[PDB]
C-alpha cells in the first residue's frame, strides 16, 4: 500500500557526518512533501524541514539550517537527510514522513537510530542481583555498542522475566534482567542469566547465589 | 519560537468521550495554524490521525475527529477503545515550522489498574570490589503506566547519580520501570539506609535496605 522504507542504525564518530535515506512506496513522489522528524530519548519531537521532490522546495528548521541538507533523487524516489559535525546531541531515532497540504505526516517511516559517540566497543561486566516467591536479577553493566540479548537458564525460564531498557551511564549502557520464581523452587533449582553481547562475542552466564 | 502545551496525561475508561486540547503561546490557534494529531503506539509506531485542523488520515476510525474549540485546537474520541492507550502529539503550522506540544499519554482503562511491585536490590560484593556500587530498583506491574521514582540516602533525597527508565509496556499490558542509583563503594560505606520511593496513583511504595 504507500510505505516509507528508511535506511537502517547507525553508529557515528563526534564531528563526522551521516547521510540518511527513506525511499517511497504506493504514491506519487512528486506530488507529496517529504518532512524528516528528530525524536530525543525524552526530548519529545522536533521537525528538521521538508522537501518538495517535484521542484525541490525545501523548509528548514532555524535550529538545524546549520547542519541539515535534505535532497531527493526522482529517478530513484529516495529522500536523502546528511547531518554533519555531529556531536552526542544528534543521537535520536530520525523518522521520515509523508505530507501534504496542511499536514506533514500522514505515513511514517519506521525510524532509523543515531549513535554519535566516542565510545568504544566494551563488552558487558554481569553482576548477579540476589535478595539475599523471590525475584533474582542480573545487572549488566557498562557496554557499548547495543545489544545485550538476556535470557534465563538458556531460554527455559522465560515465565515472570522482565528485562528494562538500557540508560546511557557515562558512555556506555547499563540493562537490568529480573525473574520471579517460588520461594521453594531456590535455591535448590538453579537460575543462571545468560548475556550475549555480539559485537565484541561476549557470552557470560551469572548463576545467582544466595547472599 | 511559540510554545504549544497539551495536557500531560488524561484517563478514560471504554465507551467514553475524552477531548485532548493543544494551544498556542501567541494567543488562539487558526486554521492557518493547520493542527496536526499524531499518535505514538509502542515500539515507535507512529500514525497519522488528523491533519489541517480537521481532515481524518487515510484509515483512520470515524471516533476520531479534529476541531478548534474557542481558541485551541482539539481532538475528540467519541468512545474510547482500549486500543487508543497512546501518546498523542499535536503540531502546529507556525512560522514557516511545525512546533509541536509534548504529546498527551492516554490511559483507556482495558483492565484494573494495579499497584507497583518494586524491589531493590543492594550491589553485589564483585561490584563492590571494583569500586562502585549501583543499587537497583525494579517496579513492575503497574497500571495506569505513569509512575515518579525518588530515592533517599539517610532520609536525604537524592539529587545526582540516579537513572530511571521511561515506562515499558509489560506483554500482559500493565508497565515496567526500573531506576539505579550509582555510587562509589566508598560512598556507599559512609551511609546506611538506603529507600527508594515510588509514587502510583496518589499512593506511595518504599523499599529500604541498610548497608550492614
Ligand atoms: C508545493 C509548493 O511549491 C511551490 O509552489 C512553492 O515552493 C511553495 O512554497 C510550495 O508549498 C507551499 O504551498 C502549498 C500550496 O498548496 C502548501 O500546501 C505548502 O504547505 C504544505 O507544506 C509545508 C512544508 C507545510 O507542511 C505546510 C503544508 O500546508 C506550502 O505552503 C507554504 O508556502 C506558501 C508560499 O506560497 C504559503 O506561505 C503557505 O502559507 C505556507 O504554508
Amino acid at each position: 500500500e504507500v510505505q516509507v522504507q528508511q535506511s537502517g542504525t547507525v553508529l557515528a564518530r563526534p564531528g563526522a557526518s551521516v547521510k540518511m535515506s527513506c525511499k517511497a512506496s504506493g504514491y506519487t513522489f512528486t506530488n507529496y512533501w517529504m518532512h524528516w522528524i528528530k525524536q530525543r530519548p525524552g526530548q519529545g519531537l522536533e521537525w528538521i524541514g521538508a522537501i518538495y521532490p517535484g521542484n525541490s522546495a525545501t523548509f528548514y528548521n532555524h535550529k538545524f539550517r546549520a547542519k541539515t541538507k535534505l535532497t531527493a533523487v526522482t529517478s530513484t524516489i529516495t529522500a536523502y537527510m546528511e547531518l554533519s559535525s555531529l556531536t552526542n546531541e544528534d543521537s535520536a531515532v530520525y523518522y521520515c514522513t509523508r505530507g501534504g497540504h496542511g499536514y506533514y505526516g500522514d505515513y511514517w517511516g519506521q525510524g532509523a537510530s543515531l549513535t554519535v559517540s566516542s565510545a568504544k566497543t566494551t563488552p558487558p561486566s554481569v553482576y548477579p542481583l540476589a535478595p539475599g516467591m523471590v525475584t533474582l536479577g542480573c545487572l549488566v553493566k557498562g557496554y557499548f555498542p547495543e545489544p545485550v540479548t538476556v535470557t534465563w537458564n538458556s531460554g527455559s525460564l522465560s515465565s515472570g522475566v522482565h528485562t528494562f531498557p538500557a540508560v546511557l551511564q557515562s558512555d556506555l549502557y547499563t540493562l537490568s534482567s529480573s525473574v520471579t520464581v517460588p520461594s521453594s523452587t531456590w535455591p535448590s533449582e538453579t537460575v543462571t542469566c545468560n548475556v550475549a553481547h555480539p559485537a565484541s562475542s561476549t557470552k557470560v552466564d551469572k548463576k545467582i547465589v544466595p547472599r | 519560537q511559540a510554545v504549544v502545551t497539551q495536557e500531560s496525561a488524561l484517563t478514560t475508561s471504554p465507551g467514553e468521550t475524552v477531548t485532548l486540547t493543544c494551544r498556542s503561546s501567541t494567543g488562539t490557534v487558526t486554521s492557518g495554524n493547520h493542527a496536526n494529531w499524531v499518535q505514538e503506539k509502542p515500539d515507535h509506531l507512529f500514525t497519522g490521525l488528523i491533519g489541517d485542523t480537521n481532515n481524518r488520515a487515510p484509515g483512520v476510525p470515524a471516533r476520531f475527529s479534529g476541531s478548534l474549540i474557542g481558541d485551541k485546537a482539539a481532538l475528540t474520541i467519541t468512545g474510547a477503545q482500549p486500543e487508543d492507550e497512546a501518546i498523542y502529539f499535536c503540531a502546529l503550522w507556525c512560522n514557516n515550522h511545525w512546533i509541536f506540544g509534548g504529546g498527551t499519554k492516554l490511559t483507556v482503562l482495558g483492565q484494573p489498574k494495579s499497584s507497583p511491585s518494586v524491589t531493590l536490590f543492594p550491589p553485589s560484593s564483585e561490584e563492590l570490589e571494583t569500586n562502585k556500587a549501583t543499587l537497583v530498583c525494579t517496579i513492575t506491574d503497574f497500571y495506569p503506566g505513569v509512575v515518579t521514582v525518588d530515592w533517599k540516602v539517610d532520609g536525604t533525597p537524592v539529587t545526582q547519580g540516579m537513572e530511571t527508565t521511561q515506562p515499558s509496556k509489560q506483554s500482559n499490558n500493565k508497565y515496567m520501570a526500573s531506576s539505579y542509583l550509582t555510587l562509589t563503594a566508598r560512598a556507599w560505606e559512609r551511609h546506611s539506609s538506603y529507600s527508594c520511593q515510588v509514587t502510583h496513583e496518589g499512593h506511595t511504595v518504599e523499599k529500604s535496605l541498610s548497608r550492614a
